[PDB]
């Protein structure tokens, strides 16, 4: 069981706007890419799939990936529709 | 004698001119390239001039054996990491035997235990975190 | 890959507003209407068939910018172990748009938006897209005054030759509008202003 | 390479279908391949359905 | 915890009508239709793009206000243990938007809606509140944004009268020099339209009015 | 059962955007015709569908065939939808 | 062209970010000032000859909190002080204070309030001190 | 028609790609320069008597990294250096470092930092060196 956490979030004043969105995009793309591997090599490793102790964890992570990317999909759809309702007139 | 006469240079072109008197290339970050400098500088003791300028302008730097990464002071990040089956002493022996031991930013923690505290440049902490978490899985 | 599927959809649903605001389509679609209002016409030809040819004309000089982002983003090194190196990589992709915008935007106005040289760092993409659109509407107004100007003279000269005779109670719009468009077809002004409009951005 | 040692344990029980230790190891093999195959089937399916949900949302 | 997501998605669906009413997009949109109307141009410059250029400035000003909401509401200690402290937390989350409404709305127009809502609430016997509330007491969030949106329509029409003036001084002297001659049966707007366009492009009203509106909310250096 | 690959992807010059689109259409209609005839010859050979290992392979070729043509459909739909709003103005 | 031959920093309306980096050589560590404590301003003639008492006096006159973790000097404003209550399951407070004393992360200005050999205590201070003590006390219980 | 009495290259506002192609004959291998490292410009009278010593001096003055893998010379600028740390299961460092020497890819300017008998090591350099080292070290543990 190995864990790690970083505590102090980087924060300052940028009057620049796009690079904060670039950090948000890369921070979501990497966190959704590391976990698709972590669930896949948990499933192709034939030792983890047989243990009932490990299986309780394995059902959890597929739900955490499922709810996460579906949340970003619905938030963005309302986001791009909100600008649509003002500009289409 | 050598030297550089900077007139409103942009701090990326200033440290690139020192990349010949220093024997390694210098990689300056994006946020740290907005400050500016001007004046007459003479490069004859570069490792004593890099620390004195890095404390007055406000910068952090780290030389790992291949290049000299230079950030500014607002980008220093920190972390805490727990090891289960290896202690701090032979991980420090891994850093001393490898050449990545930096005496300005050491590791804070109990000497033969699992927890310690890391703080430094962003190219330093992502190496110490990834090297520490890849030794427990091998052991 | 799954998050990039969002941004790939998010460009596409936002395309008719970025193409509405961030290209030279606004200049083509604006000059093609005031040439009708210059000639004294109202519904001829349309607002649809003038937008269609203005769309294709703007699609010529804009396609190579859109084309290079494909071949740049098809490459295999989109897998990076670092967050910020991918943020750099997507920053390195948009430089085709940034170099297009800085050429036609004002440096003082984008410096104003930057407050709220350019070789070490490029200014942000949200700091200059209104400055581009606000520069195009101004330049299209300025070029709109010029080709408006010769039709005033034909509007004035026949009103003065009718006032030279005694017939002062005579509406000159039924006579000037024949003389208006022969000035535009003997010049063949349609085939030449589209030429110099293309040559204003794309060299020969 | 799991299918190799799947396909390597059936033949010794086929040649000798009365050893009690072998059918215990054979059943211990075949149920684990049973647990592996539907795990792979169930795991590709979510990656298809959530990929279909994005185009279902954006259409 | 689960219904906090319901409150998030229900806030998400009603978003662009808040941008339609609550923000300062209403100042940019009106004055941009007015600079189109004062020039006499009807269809051009194709107001689908004029909504976009008016939106981007308003987002450019509204971004520091809305950004503190994310960092305040993505806190891992949103969930409290008491029912009144949890309702207190959304008030002190909403206070950064609310004092923005206080700064830019009218005094008496806001003051009229509390007296109008209280006599609906209890009856006529409720005594009226004066100006002197302003030092301590805050109004509701649903009594502000009507009087806000009316005050911003007042300020946008205040701006729109002023740059309407230098065009009608042109439009009267052209209608007088044509009647200095005997040219009574002549449409003066087709002679007035070039020199109306010159008086805006030689003055360059776009690149100083655009700086003027950002100076009406924020400062430089 | 013995396969072959071709390694040359030739390049002919486009003379226009119309010349580009004819290659992009002919390059995609062959791939969507071939993959559907691959999955039919996979099904119509009945010894391929009775083995456990080849079934997840045919599952993969199914899910790729569904995701490919759905991704080109919604993209061309939003493309012509982007044309319609500009032409309406 | 430079005036009188003493030592000092003349501050003509600086903004607390360009001021503390001038003190960042007498302090031999870099100084990181937060965003809420970078909006205040200072003006005057200052003189650094021992900066750890000067920072202590100015942190009370301006209203500030600060923390030196061994490699940098973090500076926050007083409205950013967070606190937390955490209960330890398998290790005591004195065996956690020996970890803080041996690691040099112990700070006498913001100590730990709690019973001396128990599991529950109370921390308060800057967010880099609280986010270190919470995670370093939770990650020791999962070891034991 | 071309009057200069010496033997050298005159560059008038070149673009670092037409410049290094002029050195691509004295070097016996072709040179590949990236996209971000082709926006800088060079002008002046040069002379390639020995290019492997001229290229080291210009790569330190301009700020550049380069690599020679036996068939070509890749050239990037210093802001594109990527680094990664990777672990090995059943091959040591002393056995992996002899694969580089026997192949001809052991670069003595960007060596491999790590303990002599372990699984983990730290590599940094040009991207053509990093995506060769990570893959050629990963494809030796699946074999064993």
């Amino acid at each position: 069981i190995g864990q790690a956490v970083n505590i102090r979030s980087m924060e300052t004043d940028i009057v620049s706007l796009d690079d904060r969105l670039l950090q948000a995009f890369s921070g979501s793309a990497i966190a959704t890419a590391v976990d698709k591997q972590t669930i896949t090599n948990r499933i192709e490793d034939p030792n983890l799939v047989t243990d009932p102790k490990e299986l309780a964890i394995s059902q959890e992570m597929i739900s955490d990936y499922n709810l996460y990317v579906s949340m970003v999909s619905t938030l963005t759809r309302k986001g791009v529709g909100a600008v649509e309702t003002l500009l289409r007139s | 004698g050598s030297g550089f006469v900077a007139k409103d240079d942009s701090l990326r072109t200033f440290f690139d001119a020192m990349a010949l008197q220093l024997k390694e290339p210098v990689i300056v970050s994006k946020m740290a390239a907005r400050k500016k400098i001007t004046g007459n500088f003479e490069f004859h003791d570069p490792n004593a001039l890099l620390e004195k300028l890095s404390l007055q302008l406000g910068l952090i730097w780290y030389f790992d054996g291949q290049a000299i990464y230079i950030y500014d002071a607002s980008e220093m990040r920190n972390a805490v990491v727990s090891l289960r089956n290896v202690s701090l002493n032979e991980f420090n022996n891994f850093l001393k035997r490898s050449g990545l031991y930096n005496k300005n930013y050491p590791l804070r923690g109990d000497n033969r235990k699992g927890t310690f505290y890391v703080s430094g440049p962003p190219v330093y902490v992502d190496m110490v975190v990834n090297a520490a978490t890849m030794m427990d899985k091998q052991n | 890959n799954d998050i990039s599927l969002i941004a790939l959809l998010a460009f596409s649903t936002l395309l008719p507003f970025i193409i509405a605001s961030g290209t030279c389509f606004v200049k083509f679609s604006i000059v093609f209407v005031m040439v009708r209002n210059a000639l004294g016409l109202q519904q001829i030809p349309s607002n649809m068939t003038l937008n269609g040819v203005a769309l294709l004309l703007s699609m010529f000089v804009m396609w190579p910018i859109m084309h290079d982002a494909y071949v740049y983003f098809e490459d295999e090194d989109v897998t990076f172990n670092d967050i910020s190196s991918l943020s750099k990589h997507v920053d390195e992709g948009l430089d085709g748009y940034r170099d297009y915008l800085i050429k036609y935007s004002d440096r003082e106005l984008v410096q104003f938006f930057e407050n709220a040289k350019d070789e070490i760092e490029k200014p942000s993409i949200f700091a200059l897209l209104p400055a581009y659109a606000l520069s195009e509407i101004k330049s299209a107004f300025k070029i709109g005054f010029y080709l408006y100007l010769p039709f005033v003279v034909v509007d004035l000269v026949v009103s003065s030759v009718l006032l030279a005779l005694g017939m002062m109670m005579m509406s000159p719009v039924t006579i000037s509008t024949p003389i208006k468009l022969v000035l535009f077809v003997a010049l063949d002004g349609w085939t030449l202003l589209s030429k110099g409009l293309i040559l204003q951005y794309m060299d020969i | 390479n799991l299918q190799t040692q799947v396909t390597e344990a059936l033949d010794k029980l086929a040649a000798k279908p009365s050893d009690p230790a072998l059918l215990a190891a054979y059943q211990s093999k075949l149920s684990e391949y049973n647990l592996y195959r539907n795990a792979q089937s169930n795991t590709v399916k979510v990656f298809k359905d959530i990929d279909a949900a994005i185009i279902q949302n954006f259409r």
